[PDB]
């Protein structure tokens, strides 16, 4: 019948990977007891966000607002404009078309309007630098996040375009055992609306934390003035640790708020960088959902991806679960024969997903 | 009627670049940062000018001829960039030049040696500078 | 307490699980300590120095690759518990079902 | 109306299929993101 | 022609000249050239 | 109100318009009451700091030494008790008034002359003006540097933050009043206000307009909310150097180079 | 005529004649050089009735499987 | 189905404002088509 699920949790998570898997599933008891109860303004655009990119999906929203049944149809994809309420940013709606674009029956092309960052949502520099790059690595050889116009909060006013060409049968089998060497730091310090001097500043900050490391730094200064500025002021910072060797990258973001200097920005990031790469052992904690799910989605090989014990939080067990609920799917975790450090590698043998939607 | 002091200085009496693909690449390959201040020798027509003036703060154009001076002129009237452009007219081995951070040239050959020099000892030399010479040189 | 049965037992909690080994994915920023004590902690860049620095043919090469991944599965599979074997493969073929 | 709306969708499609061609012949026989510099002076 | 060209860069203000002595006068003739006591009293 | 003039410090009553008291003093540039009306204090172009006392009609104290250099600017915190002088020797110095006399606190060293400071009603912020063209922000409690204003062509004359601290307004030599936002220190407008340097802008009590006096002789009002100018003064024949606005809004009053001290008042 | 009109109307506003007379905010000239506009195309003095066809072309520019039932109330 | 010739132009309001914007560049750089004594 229904695969039924309880509450908001991991709503963009469950209405993908039902599109992904075909299984119809079932969302109730979402926000029961609140006083303003049912679905919020922004999951309803998902939800509308959703059906745009395919077809034949049937999508029912219950009386109360408060249950939703999801019947998934093909991805078709092709080229639309998508307008996201100022609930959210951008990137809580690009993230999700980011598991769904590779295995399209047309390319997505899909522009989007709002605001384009947030204390709690994917950055335009996080999906360019930190997500497309781990999609690259599975098989996704081109995609690209073009930024039109940048919005700031509370107003936005940004645009960005996503772009995926590469539409690939499934993704490739992983195959990454060990913790990736860092060969340099690179980042992304931008403002909207502002004069440049609060871009060079929170490099400054940033640059003073991670001058003892060994390694090279090199942060852009993204001035962002005039027209395609946007109709707020705003600055943030996104740095971003890479490894060349193997293509892999940790990152953190954050941005600026009234009343914030600068300077103590560009060290948050920093220090909360350092505190992700020593929490990560191949991918990081932001990156990990979209890692497993793709490997889920492989070819029926057994894949291996080195995770870190502080990765296996709360999050990750939740999401393992709603995979098994919706794939059937186990993740098997074993000791690494190591003693440096306590990592586990993460088998996963895929369904043998394949993108039945593109015409051959 | 300024011929009086115009005419004291010059009498009023070249290879001119044909190929769009170096100027880019001129200018690609001098980084310019959007806080530099570039100086600009043998600015010609002001082909390889008007790339230099978008991207710097401010371009000080270093010029011998008379009648090129006027082309660049009227190439950057009445446009943003007009602000940002400073003109200077007349040899400038003998003057005190001023401060700047990059330096794009295409330099007259006959005054290679002397200008290869003066960016060296410069106080607070340019950081970068792309100079076009001959082979032999 | 093997945290892969942890895991996939419905009725222990998240939070019931982390702990005796030892919120949702909707914030994609993930959790962090205070600056204050993370300054402190990054005092200085020790204990992350470590992480900071043929074949004749085309078509043998292909089918080196399909070798070399279906060796790697049976050595997992090998490693794995024969219980733990059929939870992840399930009945290979060959079974009498 | 809709005799306009025609001309301008047949004029879009013709269009769109010799760009196609034409890119087809040529394949027989760097960077994404440079534009978003120019985009930030406005 | 030159007059035409002698008008144009006395039009111009972003223009200077450098004389034998390398002396920085503009197109006129005259040399070519804030405080804080002058601007606030 | 207190006229300070080189050489000599007048107080007059607004009412009968009759000088009160006279005090001799140096070159004064910048006077101030304190809390109560019954203090003055002055900052000479010599670095003298000098305190009268209107009931005693003398001088109560002199700080020979308290800058090297003219005393461009001088301000109060709301409680009263803290002053902060702006210098030519390119410092900024705090002061404690203990039972009276003022004792040298902290000094906050800048890379240039200082024209004017401006300290917010909530004694949250402290807005600097320098002679690189750029106003420089700094948290009062704290003194960490917050922002940098830029956008003047020429020195900020004179700065004023509106009663709620969310606008600062700065008038310059380059005859602009531009409005900024300290949330993030956008320009909300520039103003092509007057014909010639812009000496004084205040805001009026409780509200968002405010005033604006140049050199070219002309008092203007303005709308800090429409950007507007509501109505413009012709009374002095020359420059006008200082302005001043009653804690009520009820009035104003500008004093020019034509010696003469006029009131405004609304009707 | 029409001319003498835009002629008196934009001086009026200040749009016109020298600007260094010695002895208006630009954002509401800006404001006149619109209201100017319209005011002196007749055609878009005013024109009779069914001249111009703007509002029915305008009108006809206003003018996939499953979907979002949203049963909300 | 198919129409044989070409529909006639509806001359709408940004049809009337491309054209206005024209002329008025027109008359800006004095880049007039006329004819002139020889």
């Amino acid at each position: 019948k229904y695969t039924t699920f309880q509450g908001s949790q991991n709503f963009r998570l469950r209405i993908v990977l039902a599109t992904l898997s075909g299984k119809p599933i079932k969302i109730e008891k979402i926000r029961s007891g609140d006083l303003n109860p049912g679905l919020k303004d922004y999951e309803v655009s998902f939800l509308r966000l959703i059906e745009s990119v395919t077809n034949g999906s049937v999508i029912e929203i219950s009386y109360t607002g408060t249950t939703v049944i999801y019947r998934p149809g093909i991805i078709v994809g092709g080229a639309s404009t998508h307008i996201c309420p100022s609930s959210k940013p951008v990137g809580y709606f690009v993230e999700p078309m980011l598991y769904l674009a590779p295995f399209s029956k047309k390319k997505f092309s899909i522009l989007f309007k709002g605001i384009t960052a947030s204390h709690n949502d994917a950055g335009i520099e996080a999906i360019k630098w930190g997500l497309m790059p781990v999609m690259e690595k599975f098989g996704v050889r081109e995609c690209a996040l073009h930024t039109l116009k940048r919005g700031s909060p509370p107003l936005g006013g940004g645009e960005v375009h996503l772009v995926v060409d590469s539409l690939i049968a499934q993704p490739i089998t992983m195959h990454e055992i060990d913790r990736p060497i860092i060969s340099s730091i690179t980042g992304v310090a931008y403002s909207t609306r502002v004069s440049p001097s609060l871009v060079n500043r929170m490099i400054d900050g940033a640059k003073k934390v991670l001058k003892n490391l060994q390694c090279e730094v090199n942060i852009t200064a993204d001035v962002w003035r005039g027209e395609n500025s946007g109709k707020s002021p705003g600055w943030g910072i996104t740095l971003v640790a890479q490894s060349k060797q193997k293509g892999w990258s940790y990152f953190a973001e954050d941005i600026g708020d009234a009343g914030s200097i600068p300077e103590e920005l560009g060290e948050k990031v920093a220090c909360q960088l350092l505190e992700e790469i020593s929490k990560s052992a191949a991918v990081g904690r932001n990156q990990l959902p979209l890692a497993i799910v793709y490997m889920v989605i492989g070819k029926e090989d057994i894949g291996r991806l080195r995770i870190n014990k502080e990765q296996i939080d709360e999050r990750f067990i939740i999401l393992l679960r709603d995979i098994k609920k919706i794939f059937n799917t186990e993740v098997f975790l074993k000791p690494v024969d190591e003693a440096d450090n306590e990592d586990m590698i993460a088998t996963i043998k895929g369904i043998g997903f394949t993108n039945t939607s593109k015409k051959i | 009627s300024a011929e009086k002091h115009l005419s004291s200085v010059f009498k009023f009496n070249q290879h001119i670049l044909k190929n769009p693909l170096v100027a880019q690449g001129i200018v690609d390959k001098a980084q310019i940062r959007p806080s530099d201040v570039v100086l600009e020798v043998g600015p010609g027509t002001g082909n390889l000018t008007v790339r230099i003036l978008e991207q710097a703060k401010n371009v000080v154009a270093v010029e011998m001829d008379p009648r090129m001076a006027a082309e660049l002129t009227k190439r950057v009237r009445g446009t943003p960039v007009e602000k940002k452009l400073e003109i200077m007219l007349g040899d400038f081995m003998k003057t005190e030049l001023p401060y700047f951070d990059i330096c794009i040239s295409n330099t007259p050959y006959q005054i290679s040696s002397p200008l290869v020099f003066k960016l060296i000892n410069q106080p607070r030399p340019p950081r970068v500078s792309i100079l076009m010479f001959q082979r032999e040189f | 307490w093997n945290i892969g049965k942890l895991i996939y037992m419905d009725n222990i909690s998240p939070e019931e699980c982390i702990r005796r080994w030892r919120v949702d994915l909707e914030k994609f920023v993930p959790y962090f300590d205070t600056f204050e004590k993370l300054a402190k902690k990054w005092k200085s860049v020790d204990a992350i120095k470590e992480r900071f620095l043929e074949y004749d043919t085309w078509y043998e090469l292909q089918k080196a690759k399909i070798s070399k991944q279906l060796e790697i599965n049976n050595i997992e599979y090998q490693e794995m518990t024969p219980e733990q074997r059929q939870r992840i493969e399930g009945f290979k073929a060959g079974s009498y079902v | 109306f809709e005799a306009r709306q025609r001309i301008e969708e047949k004029n879009k499609e013709s269009s769109d299929y010799h760009a196609k061609m034409a890119h087809i012949v040529n394949t027989i026989n760097k960077n994404k993101y440079e534009r978003e510099r120019k985009l930030r002076g406005g | 022609k030159r007059n035409d060209v002698v008008d144009t860069l006395s039009k111009a203000k972003n223009i200077t000249v450098i004389n034998q002595k390398g002396e920085k006068k503009d197109v006129s003739g005259k040399t070519k050239k804030p405080d804080s006591t002058n601007i606030k009293l | 109100l207190a006229t300070a003039s080189n050489g000599s410090l007048k107080i007059w009553n607004i009412k009968t318009h009759k000088c009160i008291r006279t005090f001799e003093c140096g070159y004064a540039l910048t006077c101030k009451f304190l809390p109560g009306g019954l203090l003055v204090i002055l900052g000479t172009r010599n670095g003298e700091l000098q305190l009268f006392d209107l009931a005693s009609s003398s001088l109560l104290d002199t700080i020979e030494d308290a800058h090297d250099a003219a005393i461009w600017s001088l301000d109060l915190t709301s409680d009263g008790k803290r002053l902060v002088t702006g210098s030519a020797d390119k410092t900024v110095k705090f002061w404690d008034f203990k039972v009276l006399k003022l004792h040298h606190d902290t000094t906050l060293e800048l890379t240039d002359d200082i024209l004017c400071v401006r300290v917010s009603p909530d004694d949250r912020y402290l807005a600097i003006s320098l002679l690189d063209n750029t106003v420089k922000v700094f948290f009062l409690d704290s003194m960490k540097f917050y922002l940098s204003l830029y956008g003047h062509k020429l020195p900020v004359l004179s700065i004023d933050i509106s009663f709620d601290s969310k606008m600062i307004i700065t008038s310059s030599a380059d005859k602009n009043i531009k409005i900024w936002g300290l949330d993030f220190g956008d320009c909300h407008k520039s103003l092509f206000a007057h014909q010639d340097s812009i000496m004084n802008v205040k805001f009026l009590p409780q509200s968002h307009n405010f005033f604006s006096c140049s050199k070219d002789a002309v008092v203007k009002y303005w709308d800090g909310e429409k950007f507007e100018c509501i109505q413009k003064l012709y009374a002095h024949q020359s420059e006008v150097w200082a302005l001043a606005v009653a804690t009520d809004g009820g009035f104003v009053v500008s004093s020019s180079h034509d010696h003469s001290i006029r009131i405004w008042e609304e009707t | 005529s029409q001319l003498k009109n835009l002629k008196a109307a934009l001086k009026a506003r200040g749009l016109t004649g020298q600007t260094n007379v010695k002895s208006y905010d630009r954002e509401e000239k800006k404001k006149a050089i619109a209201e100017i506009r319209e005011e002196f195309n007749p055609f878009e003095a005013v024109g009779k009735p069914g001249i111009s066809k703007q509002i029915g072309e305008e009108q006809r520019k206003r003018a996939k499987r499953g979907g979002v039932i949203d049963k909300r109330f | 189905f198919d129409r044989t010739a070409k529909p006639v132009p509806v001359i709408t309001s940004e049809v009337t404002e491309s054209l206005e914007d024209m002329i008025r560049r027109r008359i800006q750089d004095s880049n007039f088509d006329d004819l002139q004594r020889r």
